[PDB]
C-alpha cells in the first residue's frame, strides 16, 4: 500500500519495453 | 508499625509503573514522548535510594538499641 | 494478585536476614536449653568448667535436631510455592508463620495468654483462634523462662 | 522540597518538544497545498501559558493558525485554481521556523541540564549522612 | 508518597516506658539471675515492647539534658522500689 | 529465575535492535546490486513473539528502477538513525536497572 | 512521541526526491515524441498533501498528467501526422522545471539540517537516564 | 513535606536515640557496679 | 535441609559464572552466533549474583559470630 | 550479531573501490588504439553479487 | 597457579590482540613501499596453539599494482578498527574478572 | 581464494609488459 511500509511478498520485476509487444 | 510496609509497597509500585511505561514505549506504539519515561525513571530511582537509605538508618538504630547492656 | 519487584524483595530479604539471630533463636526456639545448661554448670560447683563455645554449640545442635520437623515443614510451605514463583510474599509470610505459631501455642500457657489479653484488651472468646503476635510471643517467653527455672 | 523541579522541567521539556514538532511540521509542509478535503494548509503556532497551581512551569494551551496573509500563485493550469486562477499557498517563513527550531533545541538542552543538576543535588542530600 | 511519620515524636512515646521495665529486670536478679544469658537479658526489654511500645496512655514532651536527667532519676526509683521489696 | 525475568524484556529488545541494525546495514550496503530486494523485520511482532531463527519480510518499493533494485537511501538512513537511538535508549535503561539492582545490596 | 520528527522529516525527504525525479524525467523527455504504442508523451506533476493523523508529514497521492495543450507541429512526413499533418510534441516548461529542481534541493537541505539538529538534541537527551 | 526536612527529622531521631541509650547504659552500669560492690 | 540448600545456591552461582566464562571464551575465538551485548549482559548478571552471594555470606557470618560470642 | 557489521561495511567499501578503479581505467583508456598483444581495447566492468552465507554484504564476482 | 591459568586465557588473548595490532600498524606505515607484501596472522589458530614463536601469513591481494605493493587500505583499516574494538573488549572483560575476584576479599 | 582472506605463500610478482615478446 503506502510506500515504505512492510509487505510479505516482493513486487513484480521491473521492465522498460522500448516497443510494445 | 505497618507504615514502612505501606511505604515500601508504594515505592515498589511506582518503580514497577515506571518499568511498565518504559516497556510500553519500547514496544513501538505511540503513547510516550521519551521525556515522561525518563522523568519517571529518575523519580523511581530517587525514591528507591530514599528507601534504601531509610532501611540502612533503621537497621543501624536497631543494632544500636540491641547493643544495650542492662 | 500483584506483588512488588525484585529490588525491594532483595531489600526486605536482607533486612530479615539481619534480624534473623534474635527473632528466630532467642525468643522462639531454645532460650530454655542455654538457661538449663547454665544452671547445670552452676550446680557443678565450678564456674565455666565446660567452655561457653562448646555449650553454645551443643545447644544449637540439639535445637536444630529438635526443630528439624518444624523447620522442614516451614521450608516446604515457604520455598515450594516461592521457589517456582507461584504465590506472593504478602501471603507467603502468613503461610510460613502459621505453623510456627501453631507449634508455639502448645508451649505457651493459658494463664499467661489470659493476662496478656487482659493487658491488651483483646477478645478472649471460649475457643482460641489466631492469638495476635503482640500477645503470643511474651507468653511463650515467660513460659519458657518458668519451665527453664523449674 | 526540591522535588517539584522535576515536574517543572518535565512540563518545560514537553512544551519545547511540542513547539519543535510544530515548527518541523511547518517546515515540511511549507510547499504543500490542497490539504485533505481541499482546504489549503495553514501555518500553525503554539501558545505557552504558566501552569500556576504563584509560579510554575510552562504548558501549551492549544495550537492556533497564524493570521498572516495567505500567499497566492497565478496558475490557471491547475484544477485547484480559483475564479482568478490563483492557487493558495501557506504563509510559512522558513527563517522564522529555523530560528524557532534552534531556540527550542537550546531551551531543551538547558532544561535537561537543570534536571541533571537537581538530580545530583538531591542525591547529595540523600548521602548527607 | 515521600512523607514522614514524625519519628521524633514516636521516639519519646514508643520507647519511654522501656526504661522503667528494664530497670525492674535489673533490680530483680533473684527472679532473673546471671544463669539466664545476658543476651536474652538484653532482649527481655524488647520482648515486652511489643505490648508496651505501641500507643499507651502515658505520653509527654521530648527529653534532652535537663528534662532527661530529672525524669530518669525519678523513673528508676519505681523500678528500684518494686524490685527490692520482692 | 526472578533476576533473569526482571531483565529478559530489555535484553531481548537490545538483541532485536542489534539484529535490525544488521539488516539495515546489509540492505544499505547492497544499494547498487540489481535484483536485490530490501529487507527488514516487524519489530513489535518479533519482540512480542520472542517474549511470549528471525522472521524478515520485504519492504514496499518506493519508486521503480530499471535494474530492479528497490532500496531508498533517505528512508534507510532515517530507519538507521531511529534504530540506533532506540538501541542506545535500551542500553541506558538496562544499565540504570542493573545499577539500581547492584545499589540495593548496600 | 518526540520520535515522529524523524518520520516527518523522512516523509519530506521522500516527497522532495519524488518531485525532483519527476522534474528530471520531464527534462529528459522535453523533446521526445512517439513513446510506446505511439501515444504522444505528456508531462506530469505531483501533488503534495498533509497526513492529518493537526500536524503531520507530507505525502504524494498520485502523479497527475498536465492538461496544458500539447504543441502541434506541422510535419506530414511523420506517420503520427493526423489529417492536418500535425504531430503532438510534449509540453515542457524548462524554466518551470529549473525552478522546481531549485526548490526541491533547497527543501531537501533544510530538512536535512533539521534532522541534524534534532538528532543532536536526542543524543544529548539520554544523558539524564543514568 | 520536604526531603531535607525528613532527613533532618531522621537525624534528630537518631541523635536523641543515641543520647537516651548512652545515658541509660551509663546509669545501669553504675547501678550494677553499686550492687556488685559490698 | 540447610547444607544441601547452601550447596545448591553455590552450585547455581558457580554454574552461572562458568556459563558466562564459556560464552565469552567462545566469542573471543571468533565463533559466530554470539552477541557482544548478550555476553556483556550475562557477565553483569553473574557479577550481580556473586555480589548478592557475598552479601548473604557476610550477613550470615556476622550473625553467627554475634550469636556465638555471647556468654551463657 | 554486531561484529558482522564491520565485515559488511568492509565488503561494501572494497566493492565500491573496485568499481571506481574500473571506471578510472575505462576513462584513462577511452582512446587506446591497441593493447600489448594487438587486440583492440575493450571496456570492462564489474559484476556484483550478494555475499550471503539470508542477506549480507555485497561482493564482486568477476570482471 | 589456578589464578594464573584462569587469568592467563584472557591475558594471552590480549597479548595476541596487541601483536596483531602491531602488525596492522606496520603494514599501514609501509603502505606505500614498493615490493611490499601484506602480512597478517590467524588469531583463532594462533590462540589455540599458544594455549596448548609466532608465524605470520601473507594477505591475499585484491587488485594488481605495478609497483609490487599488495597491502590494500580499506580491508586493513576495517581490520584495524575491529582489532582495536576486540582489544578493548578483552581489556574490559579481564578488568571485570579481576575486580570481581578482588571484591570478594573485602 | 576470496580477496582479503589469508594464505600460506605470497603473491606472484606483478608485471606490465609494453609489448608481448
Amino acid at each position: 500500500g503506502v510506500p515504505g511500509a512492510l509487505s510479505n511478498q516482493p513486487a513484480p520485476p521491473n521492465e522498460a519495453p522500448i516497443a510494445t509487444p | 508499625a505497618g507504615q514502612l510496609h505501606a511505604a515500601l509497597d508504594r515505592i515498589s509500585d511506582r518503580q514497577a509503573a515506571a518499568r511498565v511505561q518504559a516497556e510500553k514505549f519500547t514496544l513501538g506504539e505511540p503513547g510516550i514522548a521519551l521525556n515522561d519515561v525518563m522523568a519517571d525513571m529518575q523519580k523511581a530511582s530517587v525514591s528507591m535510594q530514599m528507601g534504601i537509605q531509610v532501611r540502612n538508618k533503621l537497621v543501624a538504630a536497631y543494632q544500636e538499641v540491641m547493643s544495650m547492656q542492662v | 494478585g500483584q506483588s512488588w519487584s525484585l529490588s525491594v524483595q532483595t531489600l526486605v530479604f536482607i533486612t530479615s536476614l539481619t534480624f534473623l539471630p534474635a527473632i528466630l533463636l532467642m525468643m522462639t526456639s531454645f532460650t530454655r536449653i542455654i538457661i538449663v545448661f547454665g544452671l547445670l554448670r552452676n550446680a557443678l560447683g565450678t564456674p565455666s568448667a565446660p567452655p561457653n563455645q562448646v555449650l553454645l554449640g551443643l545447644a544449637l545442635f540439639l535445637t536444630f535436631f529438635i526443630m528439624s520437623p518444624v523447620i522442614d515443614k516451614i521450608y516446604v510451605d515457604a520455598y515450594q510455592p516461592f521457589s517456582e514463583q507461584k504465590i506472593s510474599m504478602q501471603e507467603a509470610l502468613d503461610k510460613g508463620a502459621q505453623p510456627l505459631r501453631a507449634f508455639m501455642l502448645r508451649q505457651t500457657r493459658e494463664a499467661d495468654l489470659a493476662l496478656f489479653a487482659r493487658l491488651a484488651n483483646s477478645g478472649p472468646l471460649q475457643g482460641p483462634e489466631a492469638v495476635p503476635m503482640r500477645i503470643l510471643l511474651p507468653a511463650y517467653v515467660t513460659s519458657e523462662l518458668k519451665t527453664a527455672f523449674q | 522540597a526540591l522535588l517539584n523541579i522535576f515536574d517543572i522541567a518535565g512540563s518545560a521539556l514537553a512544551a519545547q518538544s511540542k513547539r519543535l514538532n510544530v515548527a518541523a511540521s511547518n517546515l515540511a509542509n511549507a510547499d504543500s497545498v490542497t490539504g485533505p478535503d481541499g482546504q489549503p494548509y495553514r501555518a500553525k503556532q503554539v501558545v505557552f501559558q504558566v501552569d500556576a497551581a504563584a509560579t510554575g512551569g510552562v504548558k501549551v494551551a492549544s495550537v492556533i493558525e497564524s493570521q498572516a496573509p495567505e500567499k497566492l500563485v497565478y496558475e490557471p493550469g491547475n484544477p485547484l485554481a480559483d475564479a482568478n486562477g490563483y492557487v493558495k499557498m501557506p504563509n510559512v517563513d522558513v527563517v522564522g521556523e529555523m530560528v524557532n527550531t534552534m531556540s527550542a533545541s537550546r531551551s531543551y538542552q538547558a532544561n535537561i541540564e537543570v534536571l541533571n543538576t537537581v538530580k545530583s543535588m538531591m542525591l547529595k542530600t540523600l548521602t548527607l549522612g | 508518597q515521600v512523607t514522614s511519620e514524625q519519628w521524633l515524636y514516636w521516639l519519646h512515646l514508643y520507647f519511654w516506658p522501656l526504661l522503667r521495665v528494664l530497670a525492674l529486670i535489673s533490680t530483680a536478679p533473684i527472679l532473673s539471675e546471671r544463669a539466664i544469658p545476658k543476651r536474652v537479658k538484653l532482649g527481655l526489654g524488647i520482648m515486652i515492647t511489643l505490648v508496651i511500645a505501641p500507643s499507651l496512655p502515658a505520653n509527654d514532651t521530648p527529653l534532652f539534658s535537663i528534662a532527661a536527667l530529672w525524669l530518669a532519676m525519678q523513673q528508676i526509683l519505681i523500678g528500684i522500689a518494686l524490685g527490692f521489696t520482692m | 529465575d526472578r533476576l533473569d525475568a526482571a531483565l529478559r524484556f530489555q535484553q531481548e529488545a537490545l538483541n532485536l535492535r542489534a539484529q535490525r541494525q544488521e539488516i539495515l546495514a546489509a540492505n544499505i550496503a547492497n544499494a547498487d546490486t540489481p535484483g536485490y530486494q530490501a529487507r527488514d523485520i516487524d519489530f513489535a511482532s518479533e519482540l512480542k513473539k520472542v517474549m511470549v531463527a528471525v522472521d524478515l519480510l520485504y519492504r514496499v518499493p518506493d519508486q521503480p528502477s530499471l535494474d530492479g533494485n528497490t532500496v531508498d537511501m533517505d528512508r534507510e538512513r532515517t530507519q538507521f538513525a531511529d534504530n540506533s537511538l532506540k538501541y542506545q535508549m535500551g542500553l541506558t535503561v538496562l544499565g540504570s536497572q542493573l545499577k539500581g539492582m547492584m545499589n540495593v545490596l548496600q
